């Protein structure tokens, strides 16, 4: 606004180094003016006001982070009576030039509905400093797509850092890592009906 | 300090014996004291960690707590809040359906899972099933015409 | 506390505008001294608090 005013931010001995604080962010203009006082005290000497050409903008040190990498999958199979299986997909990202990240957010849908309309009705999963995402009950030989996105307390309100979307499916071919093991009364699964 | 949220990790107790948590599954609440597993495995113990991860000086900081394990039986008491009147019931103990006359449920069929009986019709005053099948003794007593 | 001391918080130069931090979280009282030197630089004026 040209009517701002020289907001008063310093005074003080002149030195070539100078910090301060307490300015808002935005633009605003500088200028300088000096004083000398003569031995009596009563007589004062200015140098007038000297202001820079050149605007300055203050502004935060954050640059948004990088992207999350290193898609992986895990796999596992539960037959409590009825046949199961939970997926577990994971994923690596590094500190490098980028801020911190305070959270992932995993979003997911089907591949053909992605295809279809893209991400209108996607489902979203958050875990936040976790890099290891779970499902249970995923479908069975169904493919969906999946992407993550790193979101931070951006300089306003929020910053944005997204990943490239990938797609999975799990079917017999997918290696199961159970850990469920067995000895449950009742069975159902494809192959038969047996009691004992 | 403050703790910005606390981290879950569970695997079960066989294979953390077995490899440690290698393969454990990580779940993670924030700020929230609860945490929900659905469809958790029957009569199976599984251990359950639990940390607490607050951003450090650096970039972060971790304080963690000691693991515990637990086990889901009979002898756990259940709130169930689902109440019940759910039509067809597959549980262990046998396949009965049944229709909704008036304001009472009348069995139409009983598979039992146990025996292998197997009613079907309309129970009369007597509780025997137009059809029904006994194998247990092995007999075709029908209240009907066999064509 | 009434047992609390007037603890320091800017010494400097007087202005209309006076903007300082380092102030804790609290309920506290504000007072202000002024002082002026003479030319001589061994006599000062006070004008009291």
């Amino acid at each position: 606004s040209e009517d701002s005013e020289w907001v008063k931010y310093y005074i003080g001995a002149l030195g070539p180094t100078i910090k301060f604080g307490g300015v808002p962010v935005g633009d605003y203009k500088i200028r300088i003016s000096g004083q000398v006082t003569m031995p009596d005290g009563v007589t004062v000497d200015s140098s007038g006001y000297y202001e820079y050409p050149s605007v300055f903008t203050v502004a935060y040190n954050f640059v948004p982070p990088t992207a999350p990498t290193n898609i992986a999958f895990k796999a596992a199979r539960i037959a409590d009576g009825k046949e199961r299986y939970d997926a577990r997909i994971e994923w690596d990202w590094e500190r490098g030039a980028g801020a911190n990240v305070r959270e992932f957010l995993v979003t997911y849908i089907n591949s053909e509905e992605y295809a279809r309309t893209g991400w209108a009705k996607a489902q979203k999963i958050n875990v936040g400093a976790a890099r290891a995402a779970t499902i249970i009950s995923f479908p069975w030989k169904v493919e969906h797509t999946f992407k993550v996105s790193s979101i931070a307390w951006g300089p306003n309100r929020q910053d944005i850092t997204e990943s490239a979307p990938a797609t999975f499916i799990l079917n017999e071919d997918t290696p199961l890592d159970n850990s469920f093991v067995n000895e449950t009364g009742i069975d159902v699964n494809y192959a038969f009906i047996k009691g004992s | 300090a403050n703790v910005r949220e606390f981290l879950v990790t569970y695997i079960n107790s066989e294979e953390y014996a077995r490899t440690g948590w290698a393969k454990a599954q990580k779940i993670n609440v924030g700020a929230a004291r609860a945490a929900t597993i659905i469809s958790f495995p029957w009569k199976v113990e599984h251990t359950f960690k639990v940390s607490s991860i607050a951003w450090g000086p650096n970039r972060q900081d971790i304080t963690e707590s000691a693991p515990a394990t637990f086990i889901l039986n009979e002898d756990t008491p259940l709130d169930n809040s689902f109440v019940n009147e759910t039509g067809i019931d597959v549980n262990y103990a046998f396949i009965k359906g049944s229709m909704k006359e008036g304001e009472i449920w009348k069995q139409t069929f009983l598979i039992d899972a146990a025996t292998g009986a197997i009613n079907i019709g309309l129970l009369d005053e007597e509780g025997k099933a137009p059809i029904s099948f006994d194998p247990i003794n092995r007999v075709v007593n029908v209240d009907g015409k066999v064509i």
